[PDB]
RNA sequence: GGCUGACUGGGCCCUUGAACGCAAGGGGCCCAGGCGGGAAACCGGGGCCUAGAGAACGCUCGUGCCCCCACCAGUGGGGGCC
RNA sequence: UCGUUGCGGGUCCGCUUACCCGCCGCAAGGCGGGGACAGCGGCAGGCGGGCUGUUCGGCUGGGGCGGCACA
RNA sequence: CUCGGCUUAGUUUUGCCGGGGGAACGCGCCGGCCACUGGCCGGCAAGGCUAAGCACGUCCCGAGUCCGAUAGCGCACUAGUA
RNA sequence: GCGGGGAAAGGAAACAUCUUAGUACCCGCAGGAAGGGAAGCCAACAGGGACCCCCUGAGUAGGGGCGACCGAAAGGGGGAUAGCCCAAACCAAAUCCUCGCGGGACAACCGUGGGGAGAUGUGGGGCUUGGGCCCGGGCAACCGCCGGCGGGCGGUAGCCGAA
């Protein structure tokens, strides 16, 4: 069983000091360098390695030397490598009428903030909500219905 | 360092902004014959990354601008940098005519002597007669290298 | 320092002025040609690089002439509420560089648009230059940059062999120069 | 004749609003602080009594060794409770 | 008013290449006049039923005028 | 940075467009819910691509506490027909 | 699906800010999906670790004639999993396209000759575990091009199937 990364979920001030552990993207270059091995040996091993944290944690060093010594001892098979096995890029037609050039980017928001708070994926986002009637969208004046009916039924 | 408002302040009639003195047709020539001699014998570089990384390290003895280059600003910058380098330069027509000089396929707009093999004395000739033309036209002299 | 970095000076303080006495004279040309011209290089040849211009067969560099200012918003003719009867201060969401990719690529057509940049203002017109690639062209098809535009497929068993092979040598390596090191 | 109680911080009750829901406003009875008149009792929280009366949002002022402003401290500024 | 708006000479005078106007020319370009004004874009103030959206309360011996019997 | 405008939960603080002004360079630059200063922390914009996992129903297959010729699609039929 | 232009009716028990709604509709442009995607991120001194979509956070923060009403994000749980390139530093034509002939699985490619691009830079190198530059050691080197040969499976007609 190839051993999955374990690492802890950021303490927020309102967690007030209860932390917990969480399944992370993958391992640290720390933790490979315990056990001896980079990030292109590990994705060719099939392991999950995330070059962007910098944490070290015993567990994960365990975890994977103990998984590493059956691979080499031949007791378990490592999956196929972390690295991409496909290559599709497909031909773009009209990339300055869709806004997909530089300037069309720089319109759309993507330069300056996240996509999720672009004004055009709000707009989609809002809309798919509606057409669903989703969470919050399947009541208008939900809040303001909740906030009559508490005073009403806490005065 | 060489201010450009102050350098290229006078810009002759019926050239580009960056050919700051004429050079007569007998001296560019005389020039393209140094450049062809440097090419077979010594050594030069053609390109204007090249030569004007050439000048900077220093390595530069003599520089040759081409006037028929189509966006200036390409070439603007090395005159400048001559000048405070303190490396003679001169103008020559025709680019494709200097990277035939530098013995390439393509035209040159600019070109630079490393090391004048067999050109060492015609060299410092043509400098001497750069160099008074760069007092008539009231610029300083630059000396040989 | 490349040759580049200095011609980047006369879009920077020190060459603008001298640059900008070089575009007065330029612009008096430039407005009289036809609004979308096709040039045999481009005017600021450090951002062009920078922006993925080589001259190769197959790349177009267009040179392309429009009116600036707010975009030509309509006073509606019907009715409506105050806050939607404005002229004065609406503009697109669009920009003016925006609009000159898409009427280059108009005039180019098949063509695709790879970039654009501004080249200068005067009191009515912006240029801009923008770079567009043939995707029929074999030397852009090959093109690492160009492939991203003009398309790419790498079949899967090629990538699969290769990696199952690496694997397979890189546990044949590690059985021999880790698993002793790992054990103790 | 002497004064400023047309007082500071609070509470309860009556009326507006009958029995019977319900603003603001108005009146009465008090507790504490500190006063005025008076020998004292006692009275004084405007006018002998029943009329002269105005929510939310916003602004302004008074007040507090007052609270908050996003990793921490400071400065300017902003907000908050009465 | 900001920009277009440049070049000289001592806020003012001059100049033309900008820009504008007309003529010739397929075009290239030439001629003449004006000229850094005008025009043009942004901002700001005034006039502005030319055009757009609205509001024109209640009681009431029917509605209206009146009155406020509207606090 | 400033002015006008559209938009945004973005509020002295969202994104963008237009007019005007307009940097630095890794000894630098950017962010940490008003601005600046100091500390601390996190990063390297203004270039390009990228499978999988997600939308849809002309179409193909399956199912149905669905309707059963005024119902069910306007059309069970030489119906988008006369 | 992507980019742009863009209402009113109605609601607010009138109505203008507002909402309706970036909707209806219009113009333009793609794919079998599109768009997004690889930290000038989020956090708070403890740490996460590209992106999209689903459940939640949550009608919370916040916006608003602070009215009607509008309305996140971080974080957590899942589906899935993937990382790279262009430019520049340094070298300087070592490069690429096309065609003729010979060889070469009908290919790539190799030899050769002509033409085109290319010093205004083809190509090498480089991509945060920054790189260039200098020195030393080692291959388990690394990175690309073609899809020929063989095999298996599935689809586009069908065949058999008890009493
Ligand atoms: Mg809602
Ligand atoms: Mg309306
Ligand atoms: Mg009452
Ligand atoms: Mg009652
Ligand atoms: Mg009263
Ligand atoms: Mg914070
Ligand atoms: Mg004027
Ligand atoms: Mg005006
Ligand atoms: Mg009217
Ligand atoms: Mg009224
Ligand atoms: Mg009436
Ligand atoms: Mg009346
Ligand atoms: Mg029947
Ligand atoms: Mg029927
Ligand atoms: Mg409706
Ligand atoms: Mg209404
Ligand atoms: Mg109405
Ligand atoms: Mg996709
Ligand atoms: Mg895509
Ligand atoms: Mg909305
Ligand atoms: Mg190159
Ligand atoms: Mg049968």
């Amino acid at each position: 069983m190839i051993p999955k990364p374990v690492v802890q979920v950021p303490r927020s001030i309102k967690s007030g000091g209860v932390t917990k552990w969480k399944e992370g993207r993958g391992f640290s270059l720390g933790e490979l360098k315990e056990v001896g091995l980079n990030a292109e040996q590990a994705r060719l091993l099939g392991l999950p390695v995330d070059t962007r944290r910098d944490s070290v944690w015993p567990q994960n060093v365990e975890a994977l030397r103990k998984w590493l010594i059956e691979v080499l001892e031949g007791k378990a098979t490592p999956p196929e490598p972390t690295l991409p096995k496909v290559v599709k890029v497909k031909r773009k037609r009209g990339r300055a009428f869709r806004g997909l050039t530089s300037a069309g980017r720089r319109s759309r928001g993507l330069i300056s903030t996240r996509f999720r708070e672009t004004h055009n994926y709000k707009f989609k986002k809002k809309a798919k909500e509606r057409r669903l009637k989703k969470r919050h969208e399947a009541t208008k004046g939900l809040g303001n219905v909740l906030r009559i009916s508490r005073i009403i039924n806490e005065s | 360092t060489i201010d450009p408002k102050t350098f290229y302040a006078n810009p002759l009639p019926g050239k580009p902004f960056y050919v700051r003195f004429e050079v007569p047709s007998d001296v560019a020539e005389k020039a393209l014959e140094i450049l062809s001699i440097a090419r077979q014998t010594g050594k030069i570089k053609k390109g204007t990354n090249e030569t004007t990384k050439a000048v900077e390290r220093g390595l530069a003895k003599l520089v040759l601008i081409a006037e028929d280059v189509d966006p200036p600003e390409v070439v603007a910058h090395l005159p400048l940098l001559c000048e405070e380098k303190k490396v003679p330069y001169v103008y020559v027509p025709s680019k494709e005519k200097l990277g035939k000089a530098a013995g390439i396929n393509v035209a040159a707009a600019a070109a630079v002597v490393i090391e004048a093999g067999q050109a060492a004395g015609e060299l410092e000739a043509l400098v001497n007669k750069i160099n008074e033309i760069r007092a008539k036209h009231g610029l300083n002299a630059i000396p040989v290298r | 320092p490349s040759a580049y970095q200095y011609m980047a000076m006369w879009y920077r303080k020190v060459g603008r002025e001298v640059h900008e006495r070089l575009m007065r004279s330029v612009l008096i040309k430039w407005r009289k040609e036809p609004a979308i011209v096709r040039v045999e290089r481009p005017f600021r040849l450090e951002r062009a690089r920078k922006l993925g211009y080589k001259p190769k067969q197959g790349v177009v560099v267009a040179r392309v002439r429009l009116i600036r200012g707010p975009f030509n918003r309509r006073r509606p003719d019907s009715g409506r509420r105050p806050k939607r009867m404005g002229v004065y201060g609406i503009t697109a969401w669009k920009s003016w560089r925006q609009v000159a990719e898409e009427r280059a690529a108009r005039k180019f057509p098949g063509l695709e648009v790879l970039n654009s940049y501004w080249v200068a203002d005067d009191g009515i017109y912006r240029y801009f230059e923008v770079i567009l690639i043939d995707c029929n062209q074999p030397t852009i098809q090959r093109d690492p940059l160009y492939s991203g535009i003009c398309g790419r497929e790498v079949p899967r068993r090629r990538l699969a062999r290769r990696l199952r092979e690496r694997q397979r040598k890189l546990i044949e390596h590690l059985k021999k120069t880790l698993l002793p090191k790992l054990k103790g």
